[PDB]
């Protein structure tokens, strides 16, 4: 996308940990190569006497 | 040629030739489905994020996606390599007593 | 070019060229949803406050947000990097006796 490319174009090259940590939160740390659309539910119960 | 990549009419700003359609068959666009295939999940954070890349641009002839619950034709973008519609379903239960 | 930034018609006051639309598809504006994503929460105070920044301006081609309960298309502003519509839900309960 034009937004992400502009971010990579307007990006430092001298190991700017400050902006990279900021850029890291913007688009996450790692993307999904394969996903699974849908939904799940769970239930958990415990008992002690 | 009806290829929306830059804008609504950014690439199609200058249309000297006839508006030749790239695909003749009626194929409905991917509505609310896996079209938004980009996800930015944080291993230290929480649930996946939005799409970090453009997922609408397509290269050439529409790749048919004739599958789904109903009888309708979807499109698969050039960025997405595969789009399966398997309706898998499973469940598990356990119990114990001491 | 249909890019409202300052006021109602402050930027679009002078229109010499034709009013070229930035996006052709029907995408409903983000009404009462996360559009107001700015919050001024006080760690020593109380619940978050109003938005401290402009969240209506957008840069270029509309980034589709084709998700939600019903079939409707929302917009994601250039200030908001992501907008997820996950309808997560959970609950917990506990009990004890002495």
């Amino acid at each position: 996308t034009t937004t992400f490319v502009d971010d990579i174009k307007a990006l430092p090259t001298t190991y700017e940990k400050g902006e990279y940590f900021a850029f890291l939160e913007t688009y996450g740390t790692h993307y999904s190569s394969s996903g699974s659309l849908g939904g799940l539910y769970e239930l958990i119960y415990v008992l002690d006497k | 040629n009806g290829d929306n990549d830059c804008g609504d009419f950014s690439d199609e700003d200058d249309c000297e030739s006839e508006p030749r359609p790239p695909c003749r068959d009626r194929v409905v666009e991917e509505s609310e489905l896996a079209r938004t295939a980009g996800y930015g999940i944080n291993i230290l954070g929480m649930d996946p994020l939005s799409t970090p890349f453009d997922n609408e641009f397509y290269n050439g002839l529409c790749n048919r996606d004739r599958d789904g619950n109903t009888l309708t034709y979807y499109r698969r973008p050039w960025n997405v390599a595969s789009l399966i519609y398997e309706t898998k379903g499973e469940k598990n239960f356990r119990t114990e007593h001491y």
